[PDB]
């Protein structure tokens, strides 16, 4: 499911932004 | 048509009271922009208490004002360091847009100073912690209660674009919630004024549009592209585009193929649509119609939009307050010692701080 995927992504933590 | 007269008169008239509206906000802020304050406190009248998190280019600490007993968020920024990531000119120019901007949902600066290490910027506490700790302890939220909290990022925004600024970094970790439940938008390190358009690649990848990504250039309409993510986060619990690597979530930006929730309501699911459009002469919020079109829209028809300014409607969740100076509804993170030289750092490079 799109959620597993998400849990799976490693990117459920706090993002950074990026420059 | 869709709105008799009175309701087409009241509409009408909401409207333009938002144009009156605007047009003093801008110049509240212009005097400000063109006179900023500088040096108001220094470190030795707050003690240090605990470590609260991130901003851009620092790390943000509880204090407690000593004469008053008074507690704040105290982002320290390292001169070095921040002239190491060529970031000097936006962490001036933060600091410039937080001393001038004046509504409820942005976090208000208090003081400010610096020293031969670093910047200081103390803004209020707001001691709800953030969205994303909230949003990732129940999962999703309801599409009242993020509609509740997507009102403010559409106001918030309306006054922000009013003076040219470009946020360009909306997401849940940057929106802390205060002891009324409403919502206030934190770091403005990437934030531009700028009139037309810019070019910067910068932002956070899964709430990049997908202008920001390509080499064209960009205006203020992806943060309504950036809206269009949040909301979709908020209502879901995960965003619409991701992947394990920054690289791959802007291919499936570009590819913009939006899939929804199957609870999305189909008013949501619209809405989104219009504001995760690639085209844009078709994204809301860059219309003739400006932000009334998403103001307008169907997902906000229970929106009062005057009296979500006001504070006057009940938020959905009101955060847990132990006593002053209490960080239950933050993570906890390394606390880093705060170390001042005896020597001036950077100090041309930094005057106008
Ligand atoms: N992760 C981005 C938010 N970082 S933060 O440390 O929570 C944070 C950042 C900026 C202002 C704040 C005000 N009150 C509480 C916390 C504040």
């Amino acid at each position: 499911t799109t959620y597993a995927d998400f849990i799976a992504s490693g990117r459920t933590g706090r993002r950074n932004a990026i420059h | 048509g869709h709105m008799g007269n009175a309701a087409a008169a009241k509409k009408g008239s909401e409207q333009e009271s938002v144009k009156e509206f605007l047009a003093k906000a801008k110049e509240e802020f212009l005097k400000k922009w063109e006179s900023p304050s500088q040096n108001t406190a220094q470190l030795d009248h707050f003690d240090r208490i605990k470590t609260l998190g991130t901003g851009s280019f620092g790390r943000v600490m509880l204090v407690k004002h000593k004469e008053t007993g008074n507690h704040y968020a105290m982002k320290i920024l390292d001169k070095q360091k921040v002239v190491k990531l060529k970031q000097i000119e936006h962490t001036l120019n933060e600091k410039r847009i937080l001393q001038a901007v004046n509504f409820p949902f942005l976090v208000k600066l208090e003081f400010s100073f610096k020293d031969n290490s670093n910047l200081y910027m103390v803004m209020e506490y707001v001691p709800g912690g953030e969205m994303f700790s909230h949003l990732r302890r129940i999962g999703r939220f309801s599409e009242p209660h993020a509609r509740f909290y997507a009102a403010q990022i559409v106001l918030t925004f309306e006054y922000l674009h009013s003076l040219d600024l470009i946020y360009r970094d909306l997401k849940p970790e940057n929106l802390l919630i205060d002891q009324q439940g409403y919502i206030q938008v934190t770091d403005f390190g990437f934030a531009k004024r700028v009139k037309g358009r810019t070019w910067t690649l910068c932002g956070t990848p899964e709430y990049l549009a997908p202008e920001i990504i390509l080499s064209k250039g960009y205006n203020k309409a992806v943060d309504w592209w950036a809206l269009g993510v949040l909301i979709y986060e908020m209502a879901a619990g995960y965003p619409p585009f991701f992947a394990d690597q920054p690289i791959q979530i802007y291919e499936k930006i570009v590819s913009g193929k939006v899939r929804f929730p199957s609870h999305f309501s189909s008013d949501l699911k619209d809405l989104l649509r219009n504001l995760l459009q690639v085209d844009l002469t078709k994204r809301f919020g860059n219309l003739k119609n400006g932000v009334n079109d998403i103001k307008n829209h169907k997902w906000f028809a229970t929106t009062d939009w005057i009296a979500i300014y006001q504070r006057k409607v009940e938020a959905p969740f009101i955060p847990k307050f132990k006593g002053p100076g209490d960080t239950s509804n933050f993570d906890d993170y390394e606390e880093e010692e705060i170390r001042v030289s005896i020597n001036e750092k950077c100090g041309k490079e930094f005057t106008e701080f």
